[PDB]
């Protein structure tokens, strides 16, 4: 057989940048890829130089009348203190929950094995799974027996 | 004439663990801290050897 | 004078997808065909603690872009970055495989994947056993230039390419072109 | 801490041979949110002097093992002694030689009971009667554990044996 | 249920919000390499 | 386990290998250059100063320096403790190494795997 | 037998912490170390003519 | 385990075990030297028949 | 066995208080050479002393050079003590560190190694400084068994489960393989 | 044997790891813990680079009987298949045994003028080349 | 557990904890007539109204809660078979 | 395969050891103390 | 014949005005083999300089600073009876704790192994490089 190299044309134009951390964006696409066990490619995909910053950076989102956690997810104030996985990412704030009544989770011990596993994001050229997007341990409250 | 000769060698290694030491920053024992200290700037094969 | 030659190979690789327990069924293949009822019953109770979450249907991912700061902005950028990253390494640009071979994109290099009981360097040698029909399927091109927006609708024109159907098996399924419409910068940033 | 009077006149010799666990009423965390998960436990009783050589089959996760424990005495007949962190009090109060047997188990202050027979099904005159005794033991139905009539381990092998003696 | 206000998680989120306001495919390339290109709806999960 | 040939042993033996694991192999430096190492800093001259003794001890205490059959050389005794005949008290082609000639710079040396030319 | 004090230390104690079962023992400042390797081997031989 | 004994032991002369700063350290090293160097050499089967 | 005569007395040292001399082992006992039980080393009492870190601390005796923020803190890091001593008002946390047991074996990788006799020196490394530092690694060997008949509860090694890693020490790095080899060649001739 | 299941159980407490998604060091190194992020990166790149220039393993003497070479420090062990010892893997009780080819050491990279590299099979890749 | 927050006193509508009906979710669930895959939940089926009303199966003396959503609950288990048999010989 | 590995894609806690050596790492460039880094914990890291 | 062979000493570099020190390298030419003479010494030096740079060597913390390890750890995090400012510099002079699990639930099997540095270049595994403490879900 013939063995096939492959051969990158040249970059994308340049693009803008807002992020305040100004890097233009030069995308290129491999026109040419490899075949029967030929060489890959040699230089990188991307490449990221100086930029003029035009259009401000965005803002981050409100976070109106909702507990901050140490990351950023904002949820409603009725979840402080439920005795659970509240902010369902860290338990930075946990509202100081010593005393916590209402009978925090009636009793329920165990969920679901693996639905992390169902949650988790999925990639269909690869037909593999990849890391997890919906984050099914938080529980709203609602405890569901 | 007959002749056999056979070298049924069987070594088997389990490695317990793979430990790696540190290169900077080593703290040396006080008794080898204690012989560097007593080993003089002039040259003796004595003393050297004996460390 | 008399010669006589033997040669007889058999090689099994079974696939027991029970964390612990897939191991068991994988090695009893050595010298035993058939699956042992009592590993198999054992097998089917780990399955059962635990999940085998994949076979789901899927959904498109950047559609969970609902409430973060230039949203809609960034859920639309995000459209356009899963449409460039769909067509810029489709496997519409790896040459066709032998044997009716499926080629994949893994970074910037090609990978015939080859049919059970084959191998070879494109899926070339190998093909004592087939169990198959046999031929070779169509596969669909590279969908050329995009649309100039005329009038909003699609430009791709997916026609055939180097690997026709020639053995007699069937051509690529789905549709010659498409049609959709225009976002207009998605209607100039939404209003 | 609590004590009850043992069966009059117990011989160890007697109750020899290969019993069954049926039945266990206590309250333990094993016991309450991974009791779905019991299976058929045998035992073994085998005499030694004033002691009781006891080994224990059990399946886990299909292979069986054997556990081997000695009830050293107490100096006094019918109660025993066990050994791990707590002090284990074996004490048999109402059994016969040929069909059911009962235990008493006592650690960190709590009472167990075990039923013992020697082969299925049970009387039901014997459940009634365990369920008598763990009732007037302070215990509620809720705690009692049925265990499966069927999956009993022959024997074990050297390789998978427990050494608490 | 697809449509809800899903709580998304932590690194996924905050991939999200340090995406840059303008388009960069950088950035988008890396998230949809880290993430995949779809998540999942509805199925049962039997094995194979 | 040894003298045992079954894998009946090869479960105690895993379990005595857990409770007392044993040293298999392992890389080496000289004993010099730790000192490089050190939080004591410079030591450069007392560096070298070992380094020329450990080169002379390396050749004063050698293997071939001790007496012909494993030459073993510990302390002033020679040993071989065999050579797996047991016929006399060394246990007697067989081929053996000369030692180190002295630095002329050359080094020669005589009968053979290994090098035979070293330069100081 | 011993031609010396083997029992005096020191100063802080250094620990011997290993071993079969789970004790602790002392290395006199007479000794430098002491290391617990358990090792075990056997040889054979056969010799017919 | 309860009672070991010796399988491999290591050489070390006695005389320079001698204490250091002694009264006649250096002299009597010396001299324990010597003495062990006539004594290996004294009587063995090397002077016998 | 041939040796060669002593060399010259050295300088006296003023903390060693002793005195040095040394020869050259010329030829061992080749084949039947009457061998020497004289050694190539010496030393001599001297009474000619004259004058016997400069960081933060450092110990009274041994010339360990120890920063001041280990001084009172529950650990001995000096063999005599001066690092610990008079620590009157000083509050001294456990750490949880100390009841965990630290790697077996480490002594052997503290000792030095001779090439010549493939034996082991004295201790190199100190196996006993930490420096204040805690670093635990998840043991492998806390596998071995444990039971519990009361509840019929089957469980696995839990029970004091960690290794305290003693500064001079890089990392463990636990890890586990086990590859049996056999190499057998029948020949008939 | 019969104890995969007991063999599959354990490797569930001490796993081995098989395949690896790797990144760069100086990506760990963030600027809101350490200043001066942008010179101790780019630094840390440069030192990648000579680095994977001196540890690329070809410098070492090619060995013997389809041996693999390794380099760890200064030392180079050769790692022979079943059926060779010695250093070097020599000797062997077979006979004319196919020996794979290996690539050599890749060339140095030309000033600007048009990078590329050279390397003699002497079934590794060559011929790479970078834009300037 | 909105209502249970802040009770000072409670009345016990079930004198004791009986075990829920198994796979008494399956007949909470909504039915997609289109899709041949009936739905996900819609109903609830672990509310009971307060009312402890149970019923007792065959050898099964641990009783089953019913829901408030289930108005009749029976036990007729019974079996209803296809048969299949060919043969061809060729001499 | 037993089990599925993935670290955090930004914002992780680095180990108290490999900070004090990154503090202790010089601004000028020295091959010396990076390879010996290089050599004390690697060249890479793990994400998957 | 192979012995190691080091190159000549690199160009000393200028005085680093953080480190106070200067620095020369070299690195291997050609890999000792066959139990041939290796290069026994340090492939780099140090030695002392007197620098007069103004430099960034501290840098800022907006939570509780560590009194052992000098981590940024913030304050949400203490008195939570978790060791988190390094061996014991967390959870000093708390007056209750909270926030903790109850069934003391155990770390990932073997994610010790996980979070070390590996070598890619030789499939080696190396000291630690990620945090992989406890800091509950
Ligand atoms: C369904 O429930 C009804 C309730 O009366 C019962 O009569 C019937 O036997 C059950 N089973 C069926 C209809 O298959």
């Amino acid at each position: 057989s013939s063995p096939v190299n492959c051969q990158w044309d040249f970059y994308a134009p340049w693009s803008e940048c807002n992020g305040c951390t100004k890097t233009q964006t030069r995308r290129r696409s491999v026109a040419v890829y490899g075949q029967y066990g030929g060489q890959p490619c040699v230089g990188n995909a991307f490449e990221t130089q100086s930029c003029e910053p035009t259009r401000g950076c965005p803002t981050e989102e409100g976070c109106g009348e909702r507990f901050r956690c140490f990351s950023g997810q904002c949820i409603s104030k009725s979840l402080v203190c439920n005795g659970d996985s509240d902010c369902d990412e860290d338990s930075a704030d946990e509202d100081r929950c010593e005393d916590s009544e209402r009978r925090p989770s009636c009793d329920i011990d165990k969920p679901p094995p693996n639905i992390e596993l169902t949650g988790n994001g999925y990639n269909e050229l690869t037909g593999q799974f990849r890391n997890r997007v919906i984050n099914t341990k938080s529980f709203g409250g609602q405890c569901r027996k | 004439n007959e002749k056999k000769f056979i070298f049924t060698r069987i070594f088997t290694k389990v490695q317990t663990a793979h430990f790696k030491m540190r290169k900077d920053d080593i703290m040396l024992d006080e008794g080898m801290l204690q012989s560097l200290m007593e080993l003089p700037d002039q040259y003796n094969y004595g003393m050297y050897a004996k460390f | 004078a008399a010669s006589g030659t033997q040669n007889n190979v058999l090689r099994g690789e079974p696939f027991i997808r029970g964390a612990g327990f897939i191991s068991g069924l994988s090695y009893l293949e050595l010298d035993n065909p058939a699956g042992n009822k009592r590993r198999y019953s054992a097998w089917a109770e780990s399955v059962t603690n635990l999940p085998q979450v994949i076979k789901q249907k899927l959904t498109p991912l950047y559609e969970l872009v609902k409430e973060v700061p230039c949203a809609s902005v960034k859920k639309l950028y995000l459209k356009w970055a899963l449409e460039e990253y769909l067509d810029e390494f489709d496997p519409c640009h790896c040459r066709p495989c032998q044997n009716g071979g499926l080629a994949t994109v893994e970074g910037t290099h090609c990978l015939c994947h080859c049919k059970p009981y084959t191998f070879g360097a494109a899926c070339e040698q190998g093909v004592l056993v087939g169990n198959q029909a046999g031929g070779v399927d169509g596969g669909w091109s590279c969908w050329s230039s995009w649309s100039p927006c005329v009038q909003g609708k699609k430009t791709r024109s997916r026609e055939c390419n180097n690997p026709p159907p020639s053995g007699g098996g069937r051509s690529c399924v789905g549709e010659t072109t498409e049609s959709t419409q225009c976002e207009d910068e998605e209607l100039e940033h939404l209003r | 801490i609590s004590t009850i009077q043992p069966k009059a006149n117990f011989d160890a010799q007697q109750f020899a041979g290969t019993w069954l666990l049926v039945a266990v009423g206590s309250a333990c965390r094993f016991l309450q949110e991974q009791g779905h998960r019991a299976e058929a436990t045998t035992l073994h009783v085998a005499p030694q002097g004033t002691a009781m050589a006891v080994s224990t089959f059990r399946k886990l996760d299909g292979i069986c093992w054997q556990v081997r424990q000695l009830y050293g005495d107490t100096g006094v007949l019918g109660r025993f002694l066990l050994q791990a962190r707590g002090a284990v009090h074996v004490v048999v109060a109402e059994t016969d030689y040929q069909s059911f047997a009962v235990l008493y188990l006592e650690r960190a202050g709590q009472l167990s009971v075990k039923l013992y027979a020697r082969s299925l099904p049970v009387s039901d005159s014997v459940l009634s009667g365990f369920e008598q005794r763990v009732q007037e033991a302070h215990l509620t139905e809720d705690q009692i554990f049925y265990f499966p009539k069927y999956g009993f381990c022959e024997a074990a092998d050297q390789f998978h044996v427990l050494d608490e003696v | 249920n697809n449509p809800e206000f899903l709580q998304l998680a932590e690194p996924f989120w905050k991939e999200l919000s340090h995406l840059p306001s303008l388009y960069d495919y950088s950035a988008y390339r890396r998230l949809i390499d880290q993430y995949g290109t779809h998540y999942l709806q509805s199925g049962s999960l039997g094995g194979e | 386990l040894a003298q045992n040939r079954s894998t009946i042993t090869y479960r105690s033996w895993g379990r005595s290998l857990k409770y007392n694991p044993v040293v298999i192999d392992f890389e080496m430096q000289p004993i010099h250059e730790v000192l490089r190492h050190t939080s004591l800093g410079p030591l450069e001259a007392k560096r070298q100063n070992l380094r020329r003794a450990l080169d002379q001890y390396l050749m004063e205490f050698n293997a071939c320096r001790c007496g012909p059959c494993v030459p073993i050389l510990e302390g002033t005794s020679c040993r071989c403790q065999c050579r797996l005949g047991s016929l006399g008290a060394a246990c007697e082609a067989d081929g053996s190494w000369s030692c180190w000639s002295s630095w002329s710079q050359e080094r020669r040396r005589e009968c053979c795997p290994g090098r035979k030319v070293q330069t100081q | 037998s011993t031609p010396f004090d083997n029992e005096f230390y020191n100063g802080l104690c250094n620990r011997d912490r290993d071993g079969n079962t789970l004790t602790y023992y002392r290395r006199p400042w007479n000794v430098a170390s002491l290391i617990y390797e358990t090792k075990g081997e056997k040889n054979f031989r056969t010799e017919h003519y | 385990n309860d009672a070991p004994v010796l399988i491999s032991q290591k050489l070390s002369p006695i005389y320079n075990l001698v204490p250091v700063k002694m009264k006649n350290a250096h002299l009597k090293k010396q001299n324990l030297e010597r003495a062990i160097e006539d004594y290996i050499n004294e009587f063995s089967v090397r002077k016998c028949h | 066995c041939q040796l060669s005569n002593w060399s010259e007395w050295t300088d006296c040292f003023p903390c060693q208080d002793k005195k040095y001399r040394h020869r050259s082992l010329l030829q061992p006992n080749k084949f039947g050479g009457t061998i020497c039980s004289g050694d190539i080393w010496d030393q001599a009492s001297c009474s000619s002393s004259t004058t016997c870190c400069g960081q933060d601390f450092q110990c009274k005796e041994t010339g360990r050079c120890l920063k001041r923020h280990l001084v009172c803190n529950g650990d001995q890091d000096c063999l005599d003590g001066s690092d610990e001593d008079d620590c009157e008002d000083v509050r001294a946390i456990d750490e949880d560190c100390s009841q965990y047991e630290p790697i077996p074996g480490s002594q052997k990788a503290a000792l030095g190694y001779n090439i010549l006799t493939q034996e082991d020196a004295q201790s190199v490394y100190d196996a006993s400084y930490y420096g204040g530092q805690c670093e635990t690694v998840y043991n492998g060997e806390w596998r071995e068994l444990r039971y519990d008949s009361t509840c019929e509860r089957l469980y696995y090694g839990d029970d004091e489960k960690y290794f305290r890693k003693p500064y001079n020490f890089l990392k463990y790095h636990f890890e586990a393989l086990a590859d049996t080899g056999i190499s057998s060649e029948f020949y008939d001739n | 044997a019969d104890l995969m299941q007991e063999w599959g159980d354990a490797v569930q407490y001490n796993p081995a790891i098989i395949k690896v998604k790797v990144e760069p060091l100086y990506e760990l190194v963030t600027a809101t813990d350490f200043a001066y992020s942008s010179t101790v990166r780019q630094n840390m790149k440069q030192a990648l680079e000579e680095f994977q220039k001196e540890v690329s393993s070809c410098h070492c003497a090619p060995c013997q009987g389809n041996g693999v070479p390794v380099l760890k420090g200064s030392r180079c062990d050769c790692i022979c298949p079943v059926g060779s010892q010695g250093l070097a893997c020599e000797v062997s009780y077979r006979k004319n045994t196919p020996i794979d080819g290996k690539w050599n050491c890749w060339s140095n990279w030309s000033s600007c003028s048009g990078r590329r590299k050279t390397r003699q099979r002497q079934s590794g890749p060559a011929s790479e080349t970078l834009d300037c | 557990n909105s209502d249970e927050r802040d009770c000072g006193r409670t009345k016990a509508v079930c004198t004791r904890k009986y075990n829920p009906i198994p796979s008494v979710q399956l007949m909470g669930n909504g039915f997609h007539f289109l899709a041949g895959e009936p739905r996900g939940e819609v109903l609830d089926n672990s509310f009971t109204g307060g009312i402890c009303k149970t019923v007792k199966s065959s050898r099964t003396s641990n009783p089953y809660r019913v829901p408030a959503n289930l108005e009749n609950v029976g036990f007729e288990v019974q079996t209803a078979t296809d048969f299949y048999k060919d043969l061809t010989s060729l001499g | 395969e037993v089990a599925h590995y993935k670290l955090k894609p930004r914002s992780l806690m680095l180990h108290y050891e490999f900070l004090q050596r990154v503090k202790r790492l010089p601004l000028e460039y020295s091959y010396g103390e990076y390879r010996d880094l290089f050599r004390d914990f690697g060249t890479h890291y793990i994400t998957e | 014949p192979i012995d190691c062979e080091l190159s000549s000493w690199s160009s000393w570099t200028t005085c680093d005005p953080c480190q106070k020190k200067r620095y020369r390298y070299a690195y291997l030419l050609q890999p000792s083999q066959f139990h041939g003479e290796p290069c026994n010494f340090s492939d780099k030096e140090v030695e002392d300089c007197v620098t007069n740079r103004p430099c960034r060597s501290q840098v800022r913390c907006e939570g509780f600073v560590c009194a052992q390890t000098g981590r940024c750890v913030n304050r949400r995090l203490l008195c939570n009876g978790d060791n988190d400012c390094g061996d014991q510099s967390d959870e000093a002079n708390c007056r209750r704790i909270y926030k903790k699990c109850q069934h003391e639930m155990d770390q990932y099997w073997g994610i010790g192994s996980l979070a070390s540095g590996i070598n890619l270049f030789t499939n080696s595994f190396e000291g630690p490089v990620l945090d992989h403490r406890y800091y509950c879900s």
